[PDB]
């Protein structure tokens, strides 16, 4: 359990992915050319988890950039850290997906998927011991939603005993592009229930609300939304990337955070929310607050199955344990009493850029059903009148596949409610 | 002379292994490189210390030890550290990917691929023993390797080395230490599979070691290095009788004879004192009366329980340093009347006492203080059952909902094995009841 | 905000404490099987003491001393008093009882019985378990043989006038986490409004000293006090007028002595000075008083109910000295502090 | 209270002080149960690759 292979699919996945590589390269002291110019070594210790070592002390990301149209991937190469990526890891089509799950999954994406798997296999063969894969993508579009879930299924066929991790961006009417996003999301959620170990639910509704309320931005761009995501992605991968006292790989995270196979859709959080010094009680209070959650769900409307906190910066370990147990013991109604010791805490000395200290939250709450209900209602509103189905049935699908995906997500909601009342 | 091979399984086993063999080296005057100036017999001699150390013609003193872990980073610290020259590379064994805090993965999936390799390296050590006694197995209850692979090894050691003794040093899980959430499963699965195959098992609750480091050494947040150095003192006090010349606990079978009347009931409660801070640079030396008194306080035990509500089957005192029999007899008589020491009806209510005049060595610049007399009390009490009851309750809470079971079933284990293992712990709890009360 | 759990539904004392803790606006109740608590109001039987004091960060308290049943079980009390090198032989205040089983005191019971049957000192003995009375040994042994004790029945009790009636004195003792013994200054006498019989060797009405068993068997529930409960201001006045002594001198010095001797004996077995969980407990000592004003111990009740009017004051005393001593909030001591 | 069997040497000494008097599997089954786990893993992998082929 050493190397991780990153994949990024579609517009959202590549833009979020590019920001993730900006942040962690800066933390690990890797400049845009790929050269290490850093002060500490607590940066190179587990650098090979996300980077390969080429000759001349060059550190190149173990990343694969995927899209069905070249526009967004050309923008990544033109961007600040576009030099660092392997040029032959850019796998791109010309046609585009048209925000259609069917085009990404069945017709247009099926052409390109073998070329991606060749790069995945080329990267996986050179690994000393592959942990698994992490994917960044949206569920509202075509490529990242459709082809990303196709990639997940194909990667599982070839690597069935490796961990499959995802950073899935959920659609919302507040930051919506197309009206067919509930179809695309419902189809993808059904795929993610089967073929992933760990999914981080990054709701655009929450990211918009965090930018609009607090932070206080009247007009948030995708860059403002992605600032929160790249901060979160840095936070949750901290134990994988640095030598924290906690022993840390993707399988151990899955073993402890996932009590039941289908329930692996986590609710991330972050503090402080950024765009000057914060204490341990204030961090602990913020990360558990509903206003700091990256999924638009009140955790007070459900119960925590498992929780995973990651404090970053040089602080008192005693004060962390007191404050975590303060929050935990005195809000004990919102934790399940049938999984003892279900909140764990890790501490890393190196903080993120431009913060003295921070705290990242990872929660397997039953309140995540609110997110899936919201998409189920948006789905069913349109599906009961067969609205916009001609886009999908024109690509060879039929109504039965939609009916199944709807039933499967409603089962998932029903399953979260089953364990909430226990 | 009769040898003793020490096996170290998983992270906890290896890192505690480092603490023990570091200490052993300082106690015998063995240097990092392996030279022992005190040893005049080169390449042999069969002294009391040779039970743990073999010798080469060059004058290197090599631990009779095998370090095993399913991932390399922990054993790599042994290979890179101060005592790399101590161990021959064949002793240090590492897998690629680890057991992920899963008993089933460590036992069945990954363990099966590495078990024949580990027994071969043990056989290499065993072939160079004139008169082997048995084994000392260091591991964790909570860890996937420590639970899973250890139980497989303990099964295979009963086949391959049938008549030999097998002693356990087990690290019992504590949420202060940050465990996994599924360690209650791993603890009960490995205990079930190992129960028939282990002769004597010294449980060490990390909660007790953590709180002793907090309370006595005045540490804000004890690291593993703090815990292991404290634990290694207790291991040293237990193993001292094998390594040094004396006439008590002098062979591993005596631990079994003295402490274990019922074969299943083989979990003695260790109690060590004094634990003193190095910041207290001049401290007022504790007498034999005081440290023997400390052996009946719950604060100084290795497992947190109340011996007052239970019954002693055997009690055994291992003094180290400036002690004589008169001091111990005077201390025992004073303690007799004060404390409520209830023994079982069908056992002699006595204390088997051992003194080794060489006082407890400490690691230079360590948090522990150098003292002139210390004691470790090994006592088979029914109050240890409390530890099983806590752990069995944590199991029942999760297993009532089948929580985390799919991870074990996914590695080939069955749901029957959970309830099998649980019913054996239910039987074990009942065995402590039958022995520990009048009705 | 502190946290506590309730595992005894029909504890009138600790249900009142539960309500008084909520009145502070600083305690709040959890479901009973939640381990994350500061205070356990535990179940009376099979309280899981082994699982207490292991939850990290939480100082855990409980309202029962483990092994205090030693004192509170009638059979274990007799075994304790006899086998202890601090009480037996030296002690006199306990009526010398004997244990019988369905090792046993078949041998010992008949030793003292025979020399009493020779002399003029009466030979009445009362039988009970952890409610029969007879002068003959034959009439007791039948129901016994399918924990049982045979105690020396007090044939010469102190009488209340008018009426020549019998009583037993209940006094509440609170032993806190530091083992400071606190006697509640208001006690109570469970009287019997029916006059005391003597020559009748079969009747069991006045003979029984209870409040509840005096309800069913007797219609006369007393107009001179209500119900069958007399308090420390009235009984002190009766003693001063009739006997020319106070409650303090004649009786209360002996009560405080017996409370000390019983609790100090078990202290090193039950105390939680250097333990991973703390504990307090409310005991209810029951006493008898003979015609020479010597006080006799009858039974120590480990989970006692209080009297109706005294619930408000006593339960406030419990939360002040026992609970809030360990868990401070943001007098007129209602207790008498016995040392230890 | 009395002390019995006191032994001595330059390194130390030891004794007993009495206070009151008194009143399996085989190698075949191991490799069988291990291979039974392997077959159940291979069965669960087979049903997956079957289901993925669908
Ligand atoms: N005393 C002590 N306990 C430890 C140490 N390392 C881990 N533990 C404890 O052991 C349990 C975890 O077991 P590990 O030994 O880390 O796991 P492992 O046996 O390597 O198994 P995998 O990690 O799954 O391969 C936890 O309950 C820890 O508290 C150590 O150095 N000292
Ligand atoms: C990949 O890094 C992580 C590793 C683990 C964990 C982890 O998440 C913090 C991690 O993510 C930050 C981890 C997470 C959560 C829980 S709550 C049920 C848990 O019990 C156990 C763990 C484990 N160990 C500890 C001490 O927390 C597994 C290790
Ligand atoms: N947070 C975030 N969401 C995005 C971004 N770009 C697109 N989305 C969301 O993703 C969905 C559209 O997916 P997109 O990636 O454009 O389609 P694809 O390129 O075919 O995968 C919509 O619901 C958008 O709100 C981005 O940069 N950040
Ligand atoms: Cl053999
Ligand atoms: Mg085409
Ligand atoms: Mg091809
Ligand atoms: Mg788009
Ligand atoms: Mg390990
Ligand atoms: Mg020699
Ligand atoms: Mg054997
Ligand atoms: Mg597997």
């Amino acid at each position: 359990m050493r190397e991780i292979v990153h994949i990024q699919a579609g517009q959202c996945g590549n833009q979020i992915g590019a920001k993730f590589w900006e942040v962690i390269s800066d933390e690990h002291g890797i400049d845009p050319t790929g050269s290490y110019h850093g002060d500490s070594d607590l940066q190179l210790e587990r650098i090979n988890v996300y980077y390969n070592e080429a000759t001349g002390n060059k550190y190149v990301p173990r990343a694969i950039l995927v899209d069905l149209e070249p526009g967004t991937m050309d923008s990544v190469r033109s961007g600040p850290f576009g030099q660092i990526f392997r040029p032959d890891n850019f796998v791109f089509g010309q046609s585009g997906a048209g925000n259609n799950w069917a085009k990404g999954h069945y017709t247009e994406g099926a052409e390109l998927v073998d070329s991606v798997l060749d790069v995945v296999r080329k990267e996986s063969e050179s690994c000393d011991c592959l942990q698994g894969f992490q994917l960044t993508h949206s569920l509202g579009g075509g490529t990242g939603s459709g082809m990303g879930t196709l990639l997940i299924s194909k990667i599982r066929e070839e690597y069935p005993d490796r961990i499959m991790n995802t950073f899935s961006v959920m659609p919302s009417p507040k930051v919506s592009d197309t009206v067919v996003e509930p179809y695309n999301a419902t189809l993808s959620v059904h795929q993610l229930v089967e073929n992933t170990d760990e999914t981080y639910c990054i709701d655009n509704e929450a990211l918009y609300d965090i930018c609009f309320r607090t932070l206080k931005l009247t007009t948030p761009t995708y860059g403002d939304l992605n600032h929160l995501v790249s901060a979160t992605m840095s936070g949750v991968t901290t134990c994988l990337r640095f030598p924290g006292q906690l022993n840390a790989d993707l399988r151990k995270l899955a073993v402890n955070m996932v009590p039941f196979p289908r329930l692996h859709f986590f609710m991330p959080g972050f503090a402080p929310l950024t765009s000057r010094a914060l204490t341990v009680p204030e961090l602990t209070q913020q990360m558990f607050d509903s206003k700091n959650m990256m999924a638009a769900c009140d955790p007070r409307h459900g119960r925590y199955l498992t929780v995973a906190a990651i404090f970053r910066g040089r602080m008192s370990m005693k004060e962390v344990d007191e404050q975590m147990l303060n929050v935990q013991n005195k809000n004990s109604s919102y934790f399940v009493e049938w999984i003892p010791n279900n909140v764990k805490t890790a501490v890393c000395d190196i903080p993120p850029r431009g913060l003295k200290m921070s705290a990242t939250f990872i929660g397997n709450s039953t309140a995540i059903q609110e997110l899936f209900k919201r998409i189920s209602e948006q789905f069913t509103a349109m599906f009961r009148r067969k609205a916009f189905l001609h886009w999908y049935t024109g690509e060879g699908m039929d109504e039965m596949e939609f009916t199944e995906a709807e039933s499967n997500m409603n089962d998932l909601v029903s399953e979260y409610q089953q364990y909430q009342d226990a | 002379m009769r040898e003793c091979i020490s096996i170290h399984v998983g992270q906890a086993g290896v890192q505690i292994g480092n603490a023990c063999w570091e200490l052993y080296c300082l106690e015998h005057g063995i240097q990092p490189d392996g030279q022992m100036p005190s040893d005049k017999t080169i390449g042999g001699g069969d002294d009391s210390f040779n039970t743990f150390f073999s010798e080469t013609g060059a004058g290197k003193h090599v631990p009779r030890a095998v370090f095993v872990d399913l991932e390399p980073t922990v054993i790599d610290e042994v290979r890179t550290g101060t005592y790399r020259q101590l161990f021959h590379p064949e002793q240090l064994i590492t897998g690629k990917e680890d057991a992920a805090n899963n008993y089933a993965r460590g036992h069945y999936t990954i363990g099966k691929e590495i078990i024949d390799l580990v027994l071969d390296r043990i056989r290499k050590l065993a072939d160079q023993c004139t008169g082997l006694q048995g084994f000392l197995v260091f591991h964790s209850f909570g860890g996937g390797t420590g639970s899973g692979f250890t139980s497989l090894l303990m099964e295979r050691l009963s086949v391959d080395y049938g008549k030999k003794s097998k002693l356990e040093f087990s690290i019992y899980p504590a949420p202060q230490v940050s465990t996994a959430v599924v360690e209650p499963y791993n603890s009960i699965l490995t205990t079930h599979t190992t129960l028939e195959h282990s002769d004597c098992a010294f449980m060490v609750d990390n909660e007790a070691i953590y709180d002793i480091c907090r309370r006595n050494l005045d540490i804000e947040r004890p690291t593993y290095t703090n815990l292991n150095r404290l634990i290694s003192q207790i291991v040293s006090s237990i193993t001292a009788s094998l390594r040094f010349d004396g006439a008590l606990n002098v062979d591993l079978t005596e631990f079994q004879t003295n402490l274990v009347p019922y074969p299943r009931i083989h979990f003695p409660l260790a109690t060590y004192a004094p634990v003193i801070s190095a910041e207290k640079a001049y401290h007022e030396q504790l007498s034999v009366a005081e440290i023997t008194n400390a052996c009946f306080e719950p604060a100084n035990q290795m497992v947190k329980c109340d011996p007052r509500h239970g019954k002693y089957m055997a009690c055994c005192l291992l003094y180290r340093g400036d002690v004589v029999p008169k001091d111990v007899n005077a201390a025992i008589a004073t303690i007799k009347t004060k404390r409520s020491i209830q023994f079982v009806d069908w056992c002699p209510t006595g204390f088997k006492v051992g003194i080794n005049y060489q006082p407890p060595t400490v690691v230079p610049g360590g948090d522990l203080a150098k003292v002139q007399r210390a004691v470790c009390m090994l006592s088979n009490t029914t109050a240890i059952a409390e530890a099983w009851a806590r752990l069995d309750h944590k199991f029942d809470l999760m297993y009532a909902k089948r929580a985390f079971v799919h991870w074990y079933v996914g590695e080939g284990m069955e749901e029957g094995e959970f309830s099998e293992a649980r019913e054996d712990m239910a039987a074990l709890e009942k065995d402590y009841e039958e022995v520990g009360v009048d009705s | 905000m502190y946290t506590f759990v309730v595992r005894d539904e029909n504890s009138s004392v600790y249900a009142e404490v539960s309500r008084l803790l909520l009145a502070t606006g600083q305690w709040k109740r959890l479901r009973k099987d939640n381990p994350r608590f500061n205070l356990m109001l535990g179940e009376r039987n099979r309280l899981p003491f082994g699982r207490l004091g292991h939850e990290p960060g939480l100082v855990q308290l409980v309202n029962y001393y483990r092994g205090a049943d030693k004192l509170c079980r009638k059979a274990s009390l007799v075994k304790l008093i006899k086998t202890s090198p601090e009480l037996s032989e030296s002690c006199t205040w306990f009526p010398e009882s004997y244990v019988i089983y369905p090792t046993d005191e078949r041998e010992v019971f008949l030793a003292a019985y025979n020399r009493r049957r020779e002399g003029r000192e009466g030979n009445v003995w009362i039988a009970k378990s952890s409610i029969l009375i007879s002068s003959e040994a034959s009439e007791l042994l039948d129901f016994i043989d399918e924990v049982h004790v045979i105690q020396k029945y007090l044939e010469k009790p102190l009488l209340l006038e008018p009426g020549h009636r019998k009583f037993d004195i209940r006094s509440w003792v609170l032993v806190d986490h530091l083992y400071n013994i606190y006697l509640y200054r208001e006690g109570v006498l469970r009287t019997s409004s029916e006059p005391y019989n003597s020559a009748n060797f079969q009747d069991k009405t006045c003979h029984l000293t209870n409040h509840c068993i005096q309800k069913e068997y007797s219609k006369n529930y007393g107009r001179y006090e209500e119900g069958n409960e007399m308090f420390f201001e009235e009984f002190n006045q009766y003693l001063m007028d009739a006997l020319n002594t106070t409650l303090e001198n004649s009786i209360l010095l002996q009560i405080k002595h017996i409370i000390r001797s019983c609790l100090m004996c078990i202290e090193p077995a039950i105390s939680t000075k250097h333990l991973h969980y703390q504990s307090f407990q409310l005991f209810g000592f029951d006493f008898m008083v003979d015609e020479e004003l010597k006080v006799w111990l009858i039974e120590v009740n480990g989970a006692p109910a209080c009297a109706q009017k005294l619930y408000a004051e006593l339960c406030q005393g419990i939360v002040d000295v026992a609970i809030s001593s360990v868990f401070p909030l943001a007098p007129t001591s209602i207790f008498i502090k016995l040392h230890h | 209270m009395e002390v019995i069997e006191l032994n001595k040497c330059t390194s130390g000494q030891s004794f007993e002080v009495i206070l009151k008097p008194p009143s399996d599997p085989s190698l075949e089954e191991i490799q069988k149960k291990l291979e039974a786990a392997e077959e159940r893993r291979k069965y669960q992998e087979a049903e997956l690759l079957k289901h993925l082929a669908e």
